[PDB]
Protein backbone atom coordinates (compact mmCIF):
# COMPACT_ATOMS: atom_id res chain seq x y z
CA UNK A 1 0.00 0.00 0.00
CA UNK A 2 1.15 3.44 0.65
CA UNK A 3 0.09 5.39 -2.61
CA UNK A 4 0.35 9.06 -2.87
CA UNK A 5 -0.02 12.07 -5.27
CA UNK A 6 3.26 11.77 -6.66
CA UNK A 7 2.63 7.35 -6.58
CA UNK A 8 -0.33 8.19 -8.51
CA UNK A 9 0.23 10.54 -10.84
CA UNK A 10 3.63 9.27 -12.12
CA UNK A 11 1.46 5.60 -12.63
CA UNK A 12 -1.15 7.10 -14.51
CA UNK A 13 1.40 8.56 -17.19
CA UNK A 14 2.94 5.35 -17.61
CA UNK A 15 -0.25 3.87 -18.31
CA UNK A 16 -1.03 6.24 -20.50
CA UNK A 17 2.55 6.16 -22.38
CA UNK A 18 2.48 2.38 -22.26
CA UNK A 19 -0.59 2.45 -25.04
CA UNK A 20 0.38 5.32 -26.59
CA UNK A 21 3.92 4.00 -27.91
CA UNK A 22 2.31 0.95 -28.66
CA UNK A 23 -0.43 2.74 -31.41
CA UNK A 24 3.05 4.01 -32.93
CA UNK A 25 4.50 0.65 -32.69
CA UNK A 26 7.62 1.53 -31.10
CA UNK A 27 7.06 -0.43 -28.16
CA UNK A 28 7.61 -4.83 -28.16
CA UNK A 29 5.79 -6.71 -25.17
CA UNK A 30 6.65 -10.24 -26.19
CA UNK A 31 8.08 -10.90 -22.46
CA UNK A 32 4.77 -9.65 -21.68
CA UNK A 33 2.45 -11.36 -23.94
CA UNK A 34 4.74 -14.83 -23.64
CA UNK A 35 3.46 -14.90 -20.09
CA UNK A 36 -0.70 -15.62 -20.67
CA UNK A 37 -1.20 -17.17 -24.34
CA UNK A 38 2.37 -18.32 -25.36
CA UNK A 39 3.28 -20.53 -21.96
CA UNK A 40 1.87 -23.95 -22.11
CA UNK A 41 -1.29 -22.99 -19.73
CA UNK A 42 -2.86 -22.43 -22.70
CA UNK A 43 -2.40 -26.29 -23.42
CA UNK A 44 -1.90 -27.78 -20.03
CA UNK A 45 -4.92 -26.19 -18.73
CA UNK A 46 -6.91 -27.41 -21.64
CA UNK A 47 -5.15 -31.07 -21.07
CA UNK A 48 -6.58 -30.40 -17.43
CA UNK A 49 -9.79 -29.68 -18.82
CA UNK A 50 -9.93 -32.62 -21.24
CA UNK A 51 -9.68 -35.04 -17.94
CA UNK A 52 -11.88 -33.66 -15.37
CA UNK A 53 -14.48 -33.04 -17.95
CA UNK A 54 -14.45 -36.87 -18.36
CA UNK A 55 -13.71 -37.53 -14.55
CA UNK A 56 -17.36 -35.33 -14.63
CA UNK A 57 -19.37 -38.22 -16.34
CA UNK A 58 -19.32 -40.85 -13.46
CA UNK B 1 -13.50 -24.92 -11.00
CA UNK B 2 -10.72 -25.98 -8.67
CA UNK B 3 -12.55 -24.05 -5.71
CA UNK B 4 -15.28 -25.31 -6.36
CA UNK B 5 -13.92 -28.99 -5.94
CA UNK B 6 -12.19 -27.47 -2.51
CA UNK B 7 -15.33 -25.92 -1.57
CA UNK B 8 -17.72 -29.08 -3.03
CA UNK B 9 -16.11 -31.86 -1.07
CA UNK B 10 -16.96 -29.96 2.59
CA UNK B 11 -20.15 -30.56 1.02
CA UNK B 12 -20.06 -34.18 0.41
CA UNK B 13 -18.57 -34.29 4.41
CA UNK B 14 -21.08 -32.46 5.75
CA UNK B 15 -23.34 -34.82 4.35
CA UNK B 16 -21.97 -38.05 6.41
CA UNK B 17 -22.06 -35.68 9.62
CA UNK B 18 -25.54 -34.43 9.11
CA UNK B 19 -26.94 -37.73 8.98
CA UNK B 20 -24.74 -39.18 11.20
CA UNK B 21 -26.15 -36.34 13.32
CA UNK B 22 -30.41 -37.66 12.28
CA UNK B 23 -28.73 -41.35 13.68
CA UNK B 24 -28.48 -39.83 16.99
CA UNK B 25 -32.45 -38.81 16.80
CA UNK B 26 -33.80 -42.19 17.31
CA UNK B 27 -31.37 -44.34 19.21
CA UNK B 28 -31.99 -41.46 21.54
CA UNK B 29 -35.60 -40.42 21.69
CA UNK B 30 -36.84 -43.93 21.74
CA UNK B 31 -34.49 -44.66 24.92
CA UNK B 32 -36.78 -42.46 26.49
CA UNK B 33 -39.85 -43.87 25.25
CA UNK B 34 -38.84 -46.76 26.70
CA UNK B 35 -38.12 -45.44 29.82
CA UNK B 36 -41.27 -43.97 30.33
CA UNK B 37 -43.50 -46.76 29.39
CA UNK B 38 -41.24 -48.81 32.64
CA UNK B 39 -41.61 -45.62 34.60
CA UNK B 40 -45.48 -45.68 33.96
CA UNK B 41 -45.54 -49.33 34.64
CA UNK B 42 -43.18 -49.33 37.69
CA UNK B 43 -45.85 -46.23 38.92
CA UNK B 44 -48.60 -48.38 38.52
CA UNK B 45 -46.98 -51.15 40.66
CA UNK B 46 -45.67 -48.81 43.44
CA UNK B 47 -49.47 -47.16 42.99
CA UNK B 48 -51.19 -50.30 43.40
CA UNK B 49 -48.58 -51.68 46.50
CA UNK B 50 -49.03 -48.13 48.36
CA UNK B 51 -53.41 -48.41 48.37
CA UNK B 52 -52.79 -51.91 49.24
CA UNK B 53 -50.99 -50.14 52.53
CA UNK B 54 -53.14 -48.01 55.22
CA UNK B 55 -51.40 -44.71 53.85
CA UNK B 56 -52.55 -43.33 50.22
CA UNK C 1 -38.52 -32.51 21.05
CA UNK C 2 -41.69 -32.71 21.41
CA UNK C 3 -41.22 -35.94 23.32
CA UNK C 4 -38.45 -34.67 25.93
CA UNK C 5 -40.72 -31.72 26.98
CA UNK C 6 -42.74 -33.92 27.93
CA UNK C 7 -40.49 -36.33 29.95
CA UNK C 8 -39.48 -33.54 31.57
CA UNK C 9 -42.63 -31.29 32.53
CA UNK C 10 -43.68 -35.43 33.70
CA UNK C 11 -40.36 -35.58 35.63
CA UNK C 12 -40.86 -32.27 37.18
CA UNK C 13 -44.20 -32.74 38.02
CA UNK C 14 -43.59 -36.02 39.61
CA UNK C 15 -41.22 -35.19 42.21
CA UNK C 16 -43.97 -32.23 43.45
CA UNK C 17 -45.77 -35.11 43.93
CA UNK C 18 -43.20 -37.79 45.69
CA UNK C 19 -42.12 -34.99 48.18
CA UNK C 20 -45.79 -33.97 49.25
CA UNK C 21 -46.56 -37.65 49.58
CA UNK C 22 -43.33 -38.45 51.57
CA UNK C 23 -45.00 -35.64 54.00
CA UNK C 24 -47.97 -37.92 54.39
CA UNK C 25 -46.09 -40.22 56.90
CA UNK C 26 -48.42 -40.06 60.11
CA UNK C 27 -50.36 -43.04 58.69
CA UNK D 1 -15.90 -5.73 12.94
CA UNK D 2 -14.17 -6.87 10.11
CA UNK D 3 -10.16 -6.47 9.87
CA UNK D 4 -8.99 -4.75 6.94
CA UNK D 5 -6.51 -5.62 5.51
CA UNK D 6 -3.16 -5.20 3.21
CA UNK D 7 -4.28 -6.87 -0.07
CA UNK D 8 -7.05 -6.47 -2.72
CA UNK D 9 -9.48 -9.11 -1.63
CA UNK D 10 -12.01 -9.16 -4.67
CA UNK D 11 -12.46 -7.77 -8.00
CA UNK D 12 -15.24 -6.54 -9.80
CA UNK D 13 -14.54 -8.60 -12.95
CA UNK D 14 -15.84 -5.83 -15.57
CA UNK D 15 -18.70 -6.61 -18.02
CA UNK D 16 -17.76 -4.05 -21.06
CA UNK D 17 -16.11 -6.45 -23.38
CA UNK D 18 -17.94 -7.66 -25.79
CA UNK D 19 -20.32 -10.50 -25.19
CA UNK D 20 -20.07 -11.92 -29.41
CA UNK D 21 -16.25 -12.02 -29.40
CA UNK D 22 -15.35 -13.09 -25.96
CA UNK D 23 -17.06 -16.21 -24.75
CA UNK D 24 -17.65 -18.06 -21.83
CA UNK D 25 -17.67 -14.80 -19.69
CA UNK D 26 -21.08 -16.26 -18.50
CA UNK D 27 -20.06 -19.15 -17.89
CA UNK D 28 -17.23 -17.39 -15.57
CA UNK D 29 -20.60 -15.89 -13.98
CA UNK D 30 -22.41 -18.84 -13.72
CA UNK D 31 -19.54 -20.64 -11.98
CA UNK D 32 -19.01 -17.33 -9.38
CA UNK D 33 -22.76 -17.37 -8.49
CA UNK D 34 -22.92 -21.48 -8.18
CA UNK D 35 -19.98 -20.88 -5.63
CA UNK D 36 -21.69 -17.76 -3.87
CA UNK D 37 -24.42 -20.51 -3.48
CA UNK D 38 -22.23 -23.38 -2.18
CA UNK D 39 -21.12 -21.45 0.60
CA UNK D 40 -24.08 -20.13 1.73
CA UNK D 41 -24.63 -23.07 2.59
CA UNK D 42 -21.93 -24.04 4.30
CA UNK D 43 -21.68 -21.06 6.35
CA UNK D 44 -25.90 -21.98 7.29
CA UNK D 45 -24.35 -24.94 8.72
CA UNK D 46 -21.50 -23.75 10.63
CA UNK D 47 -23.87 -21.44 12.98
CA UNK D 48 -25.92 -25.03 13.01
CA UNK D 49 -28.16 -25.86 16.33
CA UNK D 50 -28.39 -28.85 18.03
CA UNK D 51 -30.57 -30.67 21.11
CA UNK D 52 -28.56 -33.30 22.64
CA UNK D 53 -28.86 -32.73 26.20
CA UNK D 54 -31.58 -31.79 27.56
CA UNK D 55 -31.95 -34.12 30.34
CA UNK D 56 -30.17 -37.37 28.80
CA UNK D 57 -13.52 -35.52 36.01
CA UNK D 58 -15.51 -32.34 36.22
CA UNK D 59 -18.11 -32.60 33.88
CA UNK D 60 -20.72 -34.65 36.16
CA UNK D 61 -21.95 -32.66 39.52
CA UNK D 62 -23.68 -34.48 42.24
CA UNK D 63 -26.10 -32.44 43.22
CA UNK D 64 -27.09 -31.80 47.00
CA UNK D 65 -30.39 -33.49 48.39
CA UNK D 66 -33.00 -30.37 48.11
CA UNK D 67 -31.81 -29.11 44.97
CA UNK D 68 -32.61 -33.11 44.24
CA UNK D 69 -36.20 -31.96 44.57
CA UNK D 70 -36.37 -29.61 41.56
CA UNK D 71 -34.94 -31.72 38.99
CA UNK D 72 -35.61 -35.40 39.75
CA UNK D 73 -32.10 -36.03 39.54
CA UNK D 74 -29.08 -36.48 41.84
CA UNK D 75 -26.56 -35.83 39.18
CA UNK D 76 -25.74 -34.50 35.72
CA UNK D 77 -23.78 -31.57 34.57
CA UNK D 78 -24.37 -27.74 34.84
CA UNK D 79 -26.60 -27.17 31.97
CA UNK D 80 -28.75 -29.80 33.13
CA UNK D 81 -29.16 -28.03 36.70
CA UNK D 82 -29.66 -24.36 35.19
CA UNK D 83 -31.64 -25.43 32.62
CA UNK D 84 -34.09 -27.64 34.60
CA UNK D 85 -34.28 -25.08 37.25
CA UNK D 86 -35.01 -22.45 34.92
CA UNK D 87 -38.17 -25.17 33.64
CA UNK D 88 -39.65 -25.10 36.54
CA UNK D 89 -39.72 -21.66 36.81
CA UNK D 90 -41.32 -21.31 33.92
CA UNK D 91 -43.71 -24.66 34.52
CA UNK D 92 -45.65 -23.14 37.21
CA UNK D 93 -45.87 -19.58 35.93
CA UNK D 94 -43.73 -17.72 38.95
CA UNK D 95 -42.88 -14.54 36.55
CA UNK D 96 -44.34 -11.37 38.08
CA UNK D 97 -46.57 -10.21 34.44
CA UNK D 98 -49.37 -8.85 35.90
CA UNK D 99 -38.92 -13.93 40.36
CA UNK D 100 -42.01 -14.71 42.90
CA UNK D 101 -40.52 -17.52 44.95
CA UNK D 102 -42.33 -20.47 45.56
CA UNK D 103 -42.93 -22.66 48.85
CA UNK D 104 -39.91 -25.50 48.38
CA UNK D 105 -37.52 -22.68 46.77
CA UNK D 106 -37.52 -21.31 49.75
CA UNK D 107 -35.65 -24.41 50.95
CA UNK D 108 -33.94 -24.93 47.70
CA UNK D 109 -32.46 -20.98 48.34
CA UNK D 110 -32.29 -20.80 51.78
CA UNK D 111 -34.19 -17.56 51.29
CA UNK D 112 -37.71 -16.13 52.92
CA UNK D 113 -37.90 -12.97 50.64
CA UNK D 114 -40.76 -14.99 48.78
CA UNK D 115 -39.21 -12.78 45.77
CA UNK D 116 -35.77 -12.65 43.46
CA UNK D 117 -34.74 -11.69 40.37
CA UNK D 118 -33.62 -14.57 38.63
CA UNK D 119 -29.95 -13.42 38.39
CA UNK D 120 -29.50 -14.02 41.95
CA UNK D 121 -31.60 -17.51 41.13
CA UNK D 122 -28.90 -19.15 38.93
CA UNK D 123 -26.41 -17.28 40.89
CA UNK D 124 -27.49 -19.90 43.97
CA UNK D 125 -27.47 -22.40 41.39
CA UNK D 126 -24.01 -21.96 40.56
CA UNK D 127 -23.43 -21.82 44.54
CA UNK D 128 -25.38 -25.10 44.63
CA UNK D 129 -23.07 -27.13 42.77
CA UNK D 130 -8.17 -22.67 7.12
CA UNK D 131 -4.91 -21.74 5.52
CA UNK D 132 -4.93 -22.53 1.88
CA UNK D 133 -8.03 -20.57 0.99
CA UNK D 134 -6.30 -17.51 1.42
CA UNK D 135 -3.88 -18.51 -1.23
CA UNK D 136 -6.39 -19.49 -3.65
CA UNK D 137 -8.69 -16.47 -2.54
CA UNK D 138 -5.48 -14.17 -3.85
CA UNK D 139 -4.77 -16.17 -6.44
CA UNK D 140 -7.67 -15.62 -7.99
CA UNK D 141 -7.86 -11.99 -6.89
CA UNK D 142 -4.88 -11.73 -8.35
CA UNK D 143 -6.29 -12.68 -12.15
CA UNK D 144 -9.47 -11.16 -11.48
CA UNK D 145 -6.98 -8.01 -11.92
CA UNK D 146 -5.02 -9.01 -14.67
CA UNK D 147 -8.28 -9.65 -16.50
CA UNK D 148 -9.46 -6.17 -14.74
CA UNK D 149 -5.95 -4.62 -16.50
CA UNK D 150 -6.07 -5.95 -20.23
CA UNK D 151 -9.98 -5.15 -20.33
CA UNK D 152 -8.96 -1.20 -19.43
CA UNK D 153 -6.60 -1.37 -22.33
CA UNK D 154 -9.29 -3.27 -24.50
CA UNK D 155 -11.55 -0.10 -23.67
CA UNK D 156 -8.95 2.20 -24.29
CA UNK D 157 -7.95 0.92 -27.74
CA UNK D 158 -10.96 0.60 -28.67
CA UNK D 159 -12.39 4.26 -27.43
CA UNK D 160 -9.20 5.17 -29.77
CA UNK D 161 -10.55 3.46 -32.85
CA UNK D 162 -13.81 5.31 -32.25
CA UNK D 163 -13.18 9.13 -32.19
CA UNK D 164 -9.52 9.42 -32.26
CA UNK D 165 -9.57 12.95 -32.48
CA UNK D 166 -11.41 12.94 -28.96
CA UNK D 167 -9.04 10.71 -26.91
CA UNK D 168 -5.81 12.19 -28.52
CA UNK D 169 -6.19 15.31 -27.34
CA UNK D 170 -6.92 14.28 -24.21
CA UNK D 171 -3.87 12.30 -23.84
CA UNK D 172 -2.28 15.55 -25.20
CA UNK D 173 -3.39 17.18 -22.49
CA UNK D 174 -3.15 15.00 -19.71
CA UNK D 175 0.44 14.64 -20.76
CA UNK D 176 0.73 18.20 -20.49
CA UNK D 177 -1.03 18.66 -16.94
CA UNK D 178 0.77 15.44 -15.55
CA UNK D 179 4.69 16.04 -16.51
CA UNK D 180 3.72 19.68 -14.52
CA UNK D 181 2.53 17.42 -11.67
CA UNK D 182 5.77 15.62 -11.32
CA UNK D 183 8.15 18.60 -11.65
CA UNK D 184 6.78 20.47 -8.62
CA UNK D 185 8.61 18.24 -5.77
CA UNK D 186 12.60 18.63 -7.28
CA UNK D 187 12.86 21.95 -5.49
CA UNK D 188 13.19 20.89 -1.81
CA UNK D 189 16.07 17.98 -1.90
CA UNK D 190 18.35 19.31 1.00
CA UNK D 191 21.52 19.42 -1.51
CA UNK D 192 19.53 22.29 -3.13
CA UNK D 193 18.37 24.20 -0.51
CA UNK D 194 21.41 25.19 0.85
CA UNK D 195 22.80 26.16 -1.63
CA UNK D 196 21.51 29.51 -2.18
CA UNK D 197 20.85 28.92 -5.71
CA UNK D 198 16.83 29.07 -4.85
CA UNK D 199 16.51 31.87 -2.97
CA UNK D 200 18.26 34.27 -5.32
CA UNK D 201 7.70 32.44 -5.50
CA UNK D 202 10.10 32.02 -2.76
CA UNK D 203 9.98 35.33 -2.20
CA UNK D 204 6.74 36.76 -2.07
CA UNK D 205 6.24 33.92 0.29
CA UNK D 206 8.24 35.39 2.66
CA UNK D 207 5.96 38.31 2.78
CA UNK D 208 3.12 36.60 3.53
CA UNK D 209 4.59 34.85 6.42
CA UNK D 210 6.01 37.74 8.10
CA UNK D 211 2.59 39.27 7.33
CA UNK D 212 1.08 36.65 9.08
Amino acid sequence: NNVTLKNLTAFQLLSQRENICELLNLVESTERHNSIINPERQRMSLEEMKKMLDALKN
Amino acid sequence: MEKLESKFTKLCDLETQLEMEKLKYVKESEKMLNDRLSLSKQILDLNKSLEELNVS
Amino acid sequence: VKESEKMLNDRLSLSKQILDLNKSLEE
Amino acid sequence: NPVPVTYPTDAYIPTYLPDDKVSNLADLKKLIEMDSRLDLYLTRRRLDTSINLPTNDGGKVQYSPNLATLIGMQTGSVNDAVYSIYKYILINNLFVTEVKLDSLLQKVLDTNAAHLPLMNVVQTVNKLVDAEDTAKLREITKLALQLNSSAQKYQFFHELSLHPRETLTHYLWSSKQNELVLQGDQYFNEDAARTSDIYSSLMGNISLLYSQ
